[PDB]
């Protein structure tokens, strides 16, 4: 409900450096290729960061309903960009209940 | 092993075939038929069939 | 064998790391791409070299 939203600007951004920080299977890009990336140069660049379950990881996309994408967060029809995503069950995880 | 997921090894194998127009050296277990001749019937020559 | 961030790479018409220095396919290639984890065979505790 209470996400954070990053903006970037004024910078220069490498992008392949991502691969190397987290473990995440799939660099799901919506409007473009994630190697062509340095050659054309965007406006300006958003972050945003957020943890949600398993069953809503299909939820992060534009034209979608559900729970996360009807009350918390909705993706604009026209969203282009990068979506990254990978577990953290060896970091946000405790034996009496991680609430 | 206490890495994450996503930089576990993975073991990659790639096959490739090749589709010219070269005999047939090797391919998979089929069984052939014995050949006739003048009549409309059909065929069967290296994959393709008529 | 190669890590779990590069599945991905072994496309036609594809650039990277692997694809672009290591190993690139044909962009009219004919076959088939089978990457499966070896975790139990390709894992030491002081690190496969």
């Amino acid at each position: 409900y209470a996400w954070n939203r990053k903006r970037i600007s004024n910078c220069v951004a490498d992008y392949s450096v991502i691969y190397n920080f987290a473990p995440f299977f799939a660099f799901k890009c919506y409007g473009v290729s994630p190697t062509k990336l340095n050659d054309l140069c965007f406006t300006n660049v958003y972050a945003d960061s957020f943890v949600i379950r398993g069953n809503e990881v299909s939820q992060i996309a534009p034209g979608q309903t559900g729970n996360i994408a009807d009350y918390n967060y909705k993706l604009p029809d026209d969203f282009t960009g990068c979506v990254i995503a990978w577990n953290s069950n060896k970091l946000d995880s405790k034996p009496s209940g991680n609430y | 092993p206490t890495y994450g997921v996503g930089h576990q090894p993975y073991r990659v194998v790639v096959l490739s075939f090749e589709l010219l127009h070269a005999p047939a050296t090797v391919c998979g277990p089929k069984k052939s038929t014995n050949l006739v001749k003048n009549k409309c019937v059909n065929f069967n020559f290296n994959g393709l069939t008529g």
